[PDB]
């Protein structure tokens, strides 16, 4: 079916993007894994720098840590909804990545 | 800072009042100044 | 069969439509008055008990009595008072016959799936309806729009020497409310003699009442208004005589929902007011509103919600006293519902500033990124 088809190409799109951004995806995974979060709930932070920077050379293993706190708290829903949300997803950290492409784009535009 | 800009809006408004354009968008404006102060939080905006 | 005991009820609505026919017939005065005003009035009398709603029985039976004597003594004319007041006396006779308790002795104070929906979503507004969001609210719409919109000058004891003074304090909202069927009552048995007898043309903004119908159309709108919200008052009070805050939050998308369906203007309710009051300086843009432009700066100075709430009765009287003096200006508008929405919402944070008060997480990152 037409609407099947459609689907099918999303997720082509998908891992095309993310062929793209791969560099920058795992150079936000060595970082920014442990530093964007908000997703702690409730009243305030306890273990301040421990519940961010300390939490769960360009490809680092687990010199760090594992996954301790759910590694894939992020990758629940994002991964729940692999069509549709993850095509946008996949577009923006393409935009991310190629930001400077993108100012050269709208400013010939 | 937020304040100030609320201020801001807040005068241009008043200012528009005593004429002798329009107060829409700038409403628009208070309403996401007076959101964004608001949603400063030291629990939320903290985390 | 419950229609037997439906219709043993069903008598009071019953005779409101019988005294809608009275109405405009017969005498445009008297008739008006005695059969539906004293019947409005009698609905009147129960709530003003506050204890005895649809249980009052010695005045709503001589209601009949009354109604009796007139056909008695009076009612193609002949013939025509005969069977239109039989038509209503008929009725009427029937209550003090039998079945006079189902509505003013009895209702007392003292399918599937989708049909299951239905009735709780029927309950559930029924609760906002005996909640504030209907006990006043739109009340208080309805009046300031068939008042101050409409026929001005004496109608400031229904509007601004009521509500101007209930919103903020509402201690006296119901008296104000029955109070106010007492006197629209009292406006239409006025109006019902016209103004053109003998007109030599005291002073009190006379506009006077020269149209029949027309005239009488909204008086009574707010009039059987505010019978429609004691009615859904009065249902779930005898519903309750006989018959999540910051937890659901964090939960989930649904949680988020409820918490806010029953706690917006607890918290967010200053700021509508600040934005109410923008509203009434564009819709306005005279000199009048940079008074409300004025204190809007003053409370918006006091940053702190602390100092802004020792600030807030004066803020609640200076609106109360400049719908008074908006309709002195007007007597002796759409800028007046304009100030009474302002009043309102106000009136309502200033009892809950000092009163109540003393998947999901991508929509979270959204407000709070």
């Amino acid at each position: 079916f037409l609407w099947m088809l459609g689907q099918a190409l999303v997720d082509e799109l998908t891992r095309w993007l993310q062929e793209f951004t791969r560099h920058h995806g795992t150079m936000s995974d060595v970082l920014r894994a442990e530093r964007y979060l908000l997703t702690q709930e409730l009243l305030q932070g306890g273990e301040v720098h421990r519940g961010v920077l300390d939490q769960l050379a360009s490809e680092l293993l687990l010199d760090r840590r594992l996954r301790i706190p759910e590694l894939e708290e992020a990758e629940l829903f994002a991964e729940g909804q692999g069509r549709a949300l993850r095509l946008l997803r996949a577009v923006y950290q393409c935009v991310a990545a190629h930001s400077e492409l993108l100012c050269y784009f709208i400013i010939i535009l | 800072l937020w304040d100030c800009l609320i201020l801001y809006n807040v005068t241009v408004i008043i200012s528009k009042n005593m004429l002798s354009a329009g107060i829409i968008w700038d409403s628009v404006c208070f309403f996401f100044l007076l959101l964004q102060r608001r949603v400063f939080l030291s629990h939320y905006y903290l985390h | 069969e419950l229609v037997k005991g439906v219709y043993a009820k069903y008598w009071i609505y019953v005779c409101a439509g019988m005294f809608i026919v009275v109405s405009f017939a017969g005498r445009l005065v008297v008739y008006k008055i005695v059969y539906m005003f004293l019947f409005l009035l009698c609905l009147t009398l129960f709530q003003v008990y506050y204890s005895l709603w649809r249980k009052l029985l010695k005045a709503f039976w001589w209601l009949v009595v009354a109604y009796t004597m007139l056909v008695l003594i009076a009612v193609s004319e002949l013939f025509s008072s005969i069977l239109v007041p039989g038509f209503f006396l008929l009725a009427c006779i029937l209550q003090l016959h039998y079945f006079h308790r189902p509505f003013m002795q009895l209702t007392d104070m003292e399918l599937e799936l989708a049909a299951g929906f239905s009735d709780v979503l029927s309950r559930v507004q029924v609760f906002l309806r005996r909640l504030l969001e209907l006990h006043v609210f739109k009340l208080v719409a309805l009046y300031t729009v068939w008042v101050a919109l409409k026929e001005v000058s004496v109608m400031n004891l229904l509007l601004v020497v009521l509500w101007a003074f209930a919103l903020p304090y509402p201690r006296f909202r119901p008296m104000a409310s029955c109070l106010s069927t007492v006197w629209t009552c009292v406006i239409i048995v006025c109006k019902m003699l016209y103004q053109l007898k003998v007109v030599n043309p005291n002073w009190f903004g006379v506009r006077k009442g020269f149209p029949n119908l027309g005239y009488i159309q909204n008086h009574l709108q707010v009039l059987l208004l505010l019978v429609f919200e004691a009615i859904v008052y009065r249902r779930q009070e005898h519903y309750r005589r006989q018959h999540g805050t910051r937890q659901q939050l964090d939960q989930d998308l649904l949680g988020c929902l409820k918490y806010f369906i029953n706690f917006f203007f607890y918290k967010f309710g200053l700021e509508i007011c600040f934005l109410m009051a923008v509203n009434v300086i564009g819709q306005r843009m005279n000199f009048l509103v940079t008074l409300h432009g004025c204190w809007l700066v003053a409370i918006l100075t006091r940053r702190h919600r602390q100092a802004i709430a020792r600030l807030w009765p004066n803020y609640c009287l200076f609106l109360a006293l400049f719908l008074l003096y908006q309709y002195l200006l007007c007597l002796g508008s759409t800028n007046l519902i304009s100030d009474f929405l302002l009043l309102l919402c106000a009136s309502q944070q200033w009892q809950v500033f000092s009163a109540e008060r003393t998947y999901l997480d991508m929509l979270k990152v959204a407000v709070f990124r």
